[PDB]
């Protein structure tokens, strides 16, 4: 009656890990800290085909995309900092005073101007240098300074040429493997898509550091989406994507200069030396009235989950480093670290601008690593610099006595979620080309 | 609902030519093989040629192996029986069916389960 | 084979500040979290707040905010809980509780609890 | 190449079964350069092992192969218009995956192998 | 938060007799549910974890089952090891516990 | 093995014909090894890329494989002799190069997959 | 997959020529990667090597291929008791291995060139 | 009789820093399957 056939060709999937290549257009130059070992050039045709009368499960807090990426990034950062000069010989006893320019009240003591010897070109020789250093990046040797890597790890300069600016990158999957992309506009990232397709590479998703705020992300099409793997847990954090971005405007309004010093037979260390004009503290403003309506969204979609009449407050950060006590990010070349307790002063019952202070540092252990560290290089002028909140990463606080009252509070440090709120819509997937069925077809 | 009409029975000279249709209707032309059955008008029924749902094999029986050609067209719901050196034992009253066969994905349709009305052939 | 170690007890007084500390040895310390739970003599348990041993964020319950601040020391895998404006009712064991891997479950099924730190609080 | 790529996934098992072609063209294409060869050459081998398993069969070289293993009612008790014409390929996968081995097993147990010895005796006589 | 109501409050069964605890939630929790077991003058040991799962080196006669709102911890024999507090948790949220006896 | 290799590459098109398994049988076979195993994985995926396009075609396993596309005078309006017997096949890939991926869709459009689907249905009467 | 694997080896030839499934499904699977990846991409090749030389003869797909080549007493002249009966399969390669070039080179030669170009032409009348 | 490249299974239990095992072998095979040669006589030499 009926006989086994072989099909092959056959459109069925499982679930599946793999190594995803990266393409790029990587157009300019003629020194980016991804696209130049790694990746490979982007596609003419970006094609996407709609799997229509598919539904599939997608699972965005268990996407090996994520972790491929963390790994990826962590990478191409170590060998962008390969090739570079090693600062080892600054490890050494720094005499430091405040600086005698004008300062304001808010700046004192953020900066010191600090003398030390330093090698020459010539080993037999030395030279007497001075260098303005943030006093983020000083320890006091006794209760006379040191930088403050020195007990715990080695220093590496950036390269100054490569450039810190973001630039998209699109995550392809190689043959006999497809990624599914979720086009329902209303997903939080876990359950069944009904709307689904097949591209062969992510969108140009920007790897963008940064904690408490997700900036130049993608935006929600229809509403503020909140996605948490537990809603209900407290230890999970909260990727909140906007619907409408928040513009940031950032600066650094000291104009600065980039001394160069000699401290080896070709390599170069690239101080700050000294500020033209007055001294002013870096910072960040926001639209008070786009906060204000964009928190009100937030809210009313937290109310979703939290219940109708509680009352949802917004407090800055309980603790931990200043990467994540602070807004951390880096546009511009130089590290910047802004307060968001005026971002997150809010009580929202059931019924101009913000400045945002900004403390620069130039020793930065981006990925905590153990006996690893990078000095970031001065940047000659004033950096500003203009980006979209585009999400935020919460944390709810636990063990409330007051049933009444949700408080969240920003978090971050994982980037793994920042890149998480990016890669929540796609799911590699492992082509099955074989299938036997019966049919009424028989072999002679 | 099921409709399928003849069109083109005549009076034709001994070694001349003849093309009958057959127009369907009520049902999904495509999904169905189709096959021609003459009977002389005496006689009983005799199968005359056979062709699939896609239009790609025909079958034929002997005695009008290569006179005989069927074909179909899906898009307009047509199947054509070309008739070519028509002798005297071609005449006869000429019916279009839906069946004989049928894909290996379906179940088999050894059997002629919708009839034409028929089209009268005089040699 | 993973061991939780844990200060010694401490007898404070009315006003004063205890520095409990944890070292947890045989895992990858910023994988998990470290959680504080404190009980009181003859009580059930009560859940202080966690520290997340990666980046220090820290989670506190509400009534202890203000006056708990936990702390790490990656070098030395050591995670340290603060309590100040201590009370009488603070007299409990704390205890330093390690979740299993905190990347693929939940932070709050606790493998390993440690050993317990009584602190007493009298005048 | 990649144009309807997967696009019969949700049609039915018999209309997706005239797309083979498109699916079936899409499985053949520093530290990172390691990692792009690998991948490479496990897509060069996961497809050579499909194409082994075709041809131990009498299936070599072909995207629809009938063979002369009878259909078992322990392994689906459907009729031909449900599996071709009311469910898709992802659908009778996941019914008939438990069966999958007991099926590639008979392939190339008795079928192909006894008709191959058999093929080589006929060409004796 | 999340509240919860864990019954018997305080149980006595002699030895071969199943023991069953109750622990019931405030809402949907999944089965993010959680069962330790304290001896008196020691930490709380882990026996069931995610309200079904069996803790790797706890003898096989602990079990645990629920979902959603309700959970039920098993104990088929009373053998002498277990006598102890025994706790349910939801994340933040420890049980007020039942201590058996014998 | 590299004997002859390209050798028939000025002959005729028809004596060149003859030789194809010389120039067949040459297609398989620190940052340098790494390049030489790319140069390996390349050649490798390009051979089965090319058996895969003769297989989705009914010319698995050929050299020489005869199919069912007629012939289209606006490709080529040459008769037999001028092609087989006067020409070469580098010219005549240089001439048909602007018609060969319409040449290679009618291949695998509706000769092998409609054979392929009425050898299915042949296999039922 | 590994069970059998060459367990007829020492069974006389014609009881492992019933056994040629298991040994040809285990012909397809920092510097120590790099080590692996040879190792791989080695044996992708050397099987794409023998199945090019299946397939320039008539032997495409198959694991058992007749032929049209003679057999010449120069190379054995044992009857098929002794071969097939009596002796093994490395036997047989040890006593053949001086004239296997000869075989392969004359199923290339004519036999399937020859049949090929032969059914080229009676594709015509 | 041939050389070449063997790659290295273990089972790689325990740690949460081995000279060997991180960065040249792979996992370990659960089924070690042993497969005996019935009327299988062959020439061995571990000095070469
Ligand atoms: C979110 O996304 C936003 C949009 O991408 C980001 O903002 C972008 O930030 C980047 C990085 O700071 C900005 O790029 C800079 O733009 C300037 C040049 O662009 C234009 O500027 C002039 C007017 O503003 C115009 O006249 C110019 O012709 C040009 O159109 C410069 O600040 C800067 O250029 C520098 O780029 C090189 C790499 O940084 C640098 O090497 C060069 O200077 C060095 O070398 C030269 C030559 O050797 C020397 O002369 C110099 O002294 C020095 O040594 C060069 O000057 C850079 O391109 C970008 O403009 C900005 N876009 C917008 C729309 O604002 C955010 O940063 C993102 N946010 C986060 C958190 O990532
Ligand atoms: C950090 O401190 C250094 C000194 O360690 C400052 O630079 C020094 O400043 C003095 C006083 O301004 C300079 O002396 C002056 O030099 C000019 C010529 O450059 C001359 O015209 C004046 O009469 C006077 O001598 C000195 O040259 C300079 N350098 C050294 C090595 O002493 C530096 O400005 C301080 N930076 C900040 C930001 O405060
Ligand atoms: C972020 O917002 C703050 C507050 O509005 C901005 O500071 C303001 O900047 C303007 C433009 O530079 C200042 O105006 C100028 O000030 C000085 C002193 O009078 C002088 O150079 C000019 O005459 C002119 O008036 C303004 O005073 C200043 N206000 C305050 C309160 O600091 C800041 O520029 C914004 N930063 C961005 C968008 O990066
Ligand atoms: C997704 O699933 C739906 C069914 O839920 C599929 O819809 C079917 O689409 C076909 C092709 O367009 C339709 O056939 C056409 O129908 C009409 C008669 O109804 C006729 O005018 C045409 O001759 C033609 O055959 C069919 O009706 C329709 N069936 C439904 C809605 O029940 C759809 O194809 C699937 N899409 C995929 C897999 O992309
Ligand atoms: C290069 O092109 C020339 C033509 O320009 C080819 O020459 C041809 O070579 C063949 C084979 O040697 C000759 O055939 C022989 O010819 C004579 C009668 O002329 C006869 O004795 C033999 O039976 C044999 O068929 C042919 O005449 C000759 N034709 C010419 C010069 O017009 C040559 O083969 C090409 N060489 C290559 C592709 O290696
Ligand atoms: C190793 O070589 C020995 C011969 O030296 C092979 O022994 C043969 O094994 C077969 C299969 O078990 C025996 O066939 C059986 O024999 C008896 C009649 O004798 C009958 O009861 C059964 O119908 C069956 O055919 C055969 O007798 C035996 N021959 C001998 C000892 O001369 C053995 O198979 C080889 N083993 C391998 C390659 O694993
Ligand atoms: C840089 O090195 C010089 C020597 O080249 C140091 O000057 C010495 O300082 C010590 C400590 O105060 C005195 O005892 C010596 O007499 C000084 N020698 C000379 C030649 O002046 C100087 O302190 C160093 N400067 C730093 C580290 O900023
Ligand atoms: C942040 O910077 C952007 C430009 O990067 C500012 O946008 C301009 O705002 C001014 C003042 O209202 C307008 O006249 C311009 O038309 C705006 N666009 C541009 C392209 O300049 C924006 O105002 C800044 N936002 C702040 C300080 O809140
Ligand atoms: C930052 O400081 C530098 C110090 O030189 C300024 O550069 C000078 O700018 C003036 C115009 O104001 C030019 O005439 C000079 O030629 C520049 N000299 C240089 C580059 O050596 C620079 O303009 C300042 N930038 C600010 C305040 O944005
Ligand atoms: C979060 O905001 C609180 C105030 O609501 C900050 O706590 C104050 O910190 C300042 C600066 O150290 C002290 O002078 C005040 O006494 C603190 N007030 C209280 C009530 O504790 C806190 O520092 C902010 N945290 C962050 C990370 O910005
Ligand atoms: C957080 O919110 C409080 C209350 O809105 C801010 O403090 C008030 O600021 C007004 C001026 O706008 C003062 O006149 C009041 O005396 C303040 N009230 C209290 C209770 O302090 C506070 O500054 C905010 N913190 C930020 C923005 O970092
Ligand atoms: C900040 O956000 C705005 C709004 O999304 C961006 O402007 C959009 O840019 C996209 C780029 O594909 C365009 O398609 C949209 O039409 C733009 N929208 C508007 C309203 O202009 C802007 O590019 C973002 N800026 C940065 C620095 O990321
Ligand atoms: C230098 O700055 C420090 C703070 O870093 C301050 O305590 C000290 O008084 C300042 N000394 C001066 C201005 O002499
Ligand atoms: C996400 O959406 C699914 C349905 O698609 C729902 O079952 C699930 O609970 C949602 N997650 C949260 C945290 O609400
Ligand atoms: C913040 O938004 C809420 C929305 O209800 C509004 O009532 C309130 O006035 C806003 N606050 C400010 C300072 O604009
Ligand atoms: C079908 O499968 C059953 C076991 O499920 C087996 O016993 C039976 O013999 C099989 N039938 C055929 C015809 O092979
Ligand atoms: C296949 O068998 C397994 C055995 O554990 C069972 O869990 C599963 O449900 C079965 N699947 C089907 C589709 O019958
Ligand atoms: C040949 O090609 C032309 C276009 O160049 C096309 O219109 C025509 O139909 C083709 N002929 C055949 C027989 O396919
Ligand atoms: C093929 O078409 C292109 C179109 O630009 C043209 O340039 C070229 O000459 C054509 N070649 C032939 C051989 O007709
Ligand atoms: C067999 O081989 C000999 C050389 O050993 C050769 O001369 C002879 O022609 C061959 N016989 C056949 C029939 O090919
Ligand atoms: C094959 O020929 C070589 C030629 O040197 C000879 O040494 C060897 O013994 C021959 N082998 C056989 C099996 O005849």
């Amino acid at each position: 009656n009926l006989w086994v056939t072989v099909y092959y060709g056959v459109p069925v999937w499982k679930d599946a890990e793999t190594t995803l290549f990266c393409a790029s257009d990587a157009k300019a130059y003629e020194h980016n800290v991804w696209a130049t070992h790694a990746c490979v050039p982007t596609d003419p045709n970006p094609q996407e085909i709609h799997l229509e009368n598919v539904t599939e499960e997608f699972n965005m807090w268990k996407n090996n995309m994520v972790e491929q990426m963390h790994t990826d990034i962590i990478s191409l950062w170590d060998q962008s900092l390969k090739p570079c000069v090693k600062l080892t010989p600054l490890c050494v006893t720094l005499q430091c005073t405040n600086v005698t320019n004008n300062i304001t009240d808010d700046m004192r003591g953020e900066l010191k101007n600090c003398s030390f010897n330093m090698t020459t070109e010539l080993r037999d020789k030395r030279q007497k240098v001075h260098a303005l250093f943030y006093k983020l990046d000083i320890v006091p040797i006794n209760e006379s300074y040191r930088l403050i890597n020195c007990n715990t790890a080695a220093i590496t300069q950036a390269c100054p040429k490569v450039s810190f600016e973001p630039i998209p990158i699109h995550y392809c999957a190689p043959a006999g493997f497809a990624i599914l992309k979720c086009k329902d506009k209303k997903f939080n990232g876990t359950g069944p898509c009904p709307s689904v397709s097949t591209v062969q590479c992510t969108h140009g998703i920007k790897p963008v550091v940064s904690t408490q705020l997700l900036l130049n992300g993608s935006l929600a099409e229809e509403e503020v989406m909140i996605r948490s793997k537990d809603i209900r847990n407290n230890a999970k954090n909260i990727l909140v994507q906007f619907n409408t971005p928040v513009q940031i405007n950032c600066t650094r309004p000291n104009n600065n200069t980039r001394k160069s010093i000699r401290i080896g037979p070709g390599q170069w260390f690239y101080a700050t030396g000294d500020i033209i004009g007055d001294i002013r503290q870096a910072h960040c403003n926001v639209s008070k009235a786009t906060w204000n309506e964009t928190l009100g969204k937030v809210v009313k979609q937290l109310r979703k989950h939290f219940g109708n009449n509680t009352i949802i407050r917004f407090a800055n950060s309980s603790g931990g480093d200043l990467e994540v006590t602070t807004h951390s990010f880096n546009c511009g070349g130089e590290f910047f670290y802004c307060d968001t307790s005026g971002l997150f002063n809010s009580t929202w019952i059931s019924n101009d601008s913000i400045t945002l202070p900004c403390r620069i540092k130039q020793i930065i252990n981006m990925w905590q690593r153990i006996g690893q560290a990078m000095y970031a290089p001065p940047i000659q002028g004033v950096i500003r610099c203009v980006s979209n909140i585009t999400g935020l990463i919460l944390t709810r606080d636990g063990g409330s006595t007051d049933s009444t009252t949700e408080t969240f509070r920003p978090s971050g440090g994982d980037m793994r979620d920042n890149w998480r709120s990016e890669l929540y819509k796609y799911k590699v997937v492992k082509i099955e080309p074989l299938g036997v069925a019966p049919t009424r077809c028989k072999r002679r | 609902e099921v409709q399928l009409v003849e069109t083109g029975g005549g009076l034709v000279q001994p070694g001349g030519s003849l093309k009958l249709s057959c127009r369907a209707s009520g049902y999904t032309f495509s999904s169905f093989a189709m096959s021609w059955v003459r009977q002389a008008p005496g006689k009983g029924l005799e199968w005359v040629s056979l062709i699939n749902d896609r239009g790609g094999l025909t079958f034929y029986v002997d005695s009008v192996k290569g006179r005989f050609t069927i074909s179909r067209d899906n898009s307009k719901n047509t199947l054509s029986l070309q008739m070519h050196s028509l002798r005297d034992g071609d005449t006869a009253v000429y019916y279009c069916a839906t069946g004989g066969m049928s894909s290996a994905l379906q179940s088999s349709k050894y059997y002629f389960d919708f009839w034409g009305q028929g089209a009268l052939v005089t040699v | 084979q993973v061991q939780v170690v844990q200060s010694g007890a401490e007898v404070k007084k009315p006003g004063a500040s205890v520095k409990v500390s944890c070292k947890a040895s045989g895992y990858t310390f910023t994988d998990h979290y470290i959680h504080w739970v404190r009980q009181a003599p003859g009580q059930g348990l009560e859940w202080m707040g966690w520290i997340n041993p990666y980046r220090g964020g820290t989670n506190y319950a509400q009534k202890f905010q203000g006056r708990v601040t936990m702390t790490r020391d990656t070098s030395i895998n050591t995670a340290y809980m603060e309590l100040s404006r201590l009370r009488f009712d603070d007299t409990a064991v704390y205890y330093c509780a390690r979740p299993k891997d905190c990347s693929g479950g939940s932070c709050y099924d606790f493998d390993y609890w440690g050993q317990g730190t009584l602190v007493t609080v009298s005048s | 190449v990649f144009l309807g790529f997967l696009g019969a996934a949700g049609s039915t098992m018999g209309a997706a079964s005239m797309t083979l072609t498109v699916q079936a063209r899409n499985l053949l294409s520093t530290v990172w350069g390691i990692k792009q060869l690998q991948a490479r050459v496990l897509a060069v081998e996961r497809y050579l092992r499909d194409q082994q398993l075709l041809g131990i069969w009498g299936c070599s070289g072909k995207l629809i192969c009938c063979t002369n293993v009878p259909w078992n009612s322990s392994w689906s008790n459907r009729n031909l218009s449900e599996i071709w014409d009311n469910m898709t390929w992802l659908q009778w996968d996941k019914e008939i995956s438990n069966y999958t081995q007991i099926i590639y097993g008979l392939l190339e147990e008795s079928q192909n192998q006894q008709e191959k010895n058999e093929q080589d005796l006929l060409a004796l006589d | 938060n999340i509240q919860m109501t864990q019954s018997p409050s305080s149980l006595s069964a002699s030895v071969g007799d199943r023991v069953t605890i109750t622990c019931q939630a405030s809402q949907d929790i999944s089965n993010y549910l959680n069962w330790y077991q304290q001896k008196p003058g020691k930490a709380p040991k882990l026996l069931i974890y995610d309200a079904s799962n069996l803790e790797t080196g706890v003898p096989s006669r602990f079990s645990g089952s629920g979902s959603g709102t309700h959970f039920t911890f098993t104990i088929s024999r009373l053998q002498p090891e277990d006598i102890a507090t025994y706790y349910c948790q939801v994340y933040e949220t420890f049980g007020q516990g039942t201590k058996v006896e014998i």
